[PDB]
């Protein structure tokens, strides 16, 4: 009984992991391991880079 | 109910209007369209120094 729950917090850990998005873009299955930059300045090379991992 | 708040304020911050820069907008062009008025009633005044010349 103890290990059929451990199980299905399990499945849930990974259906969070692979199912959260912005709009279509997922977030969390390693789309971001090596960051996406944003430039936040006027001028190139003005920019932030957004690391997530998997 | 975490991620459905997350991207309403993403959505909000693409969509939605700021009230305090719109209405300084609107008042500047206000004013504007007061000057413009004016300014082009007296221009349609020029061609009366033909009559002073005549």
């Amino acid at each position: 009984a103890l290990k059929a729950e451990m199980d299905q917090l399990a499945n849930e850990i990974d259906e969070i992991g692979k199912t959260t998005a912005f709009g279509t873009t997922k977030l969390l299955a390693g789309g971001f391991s090596a960051g996406k930059n944003f430039q936040v300045g006027a001028q190139d090379g003005e920019d932030i880079k957004v690391t997530v991992k998997a | 109910a975490n991620t459905q708040a997350n991207v309403a304020d993403a959505k909000s911050r693409i969509v939605d209007v700021d009230f305090a820069k719109e209405t300084s907008q609107m008042t500047k062009n206000q004013v504007l369209q007061q000057t413009g008025s004016a300014m082009l009633a007296q221009a349609n005044q020029l061609p009366q120094v033909a009559l002073s010349l005549l």
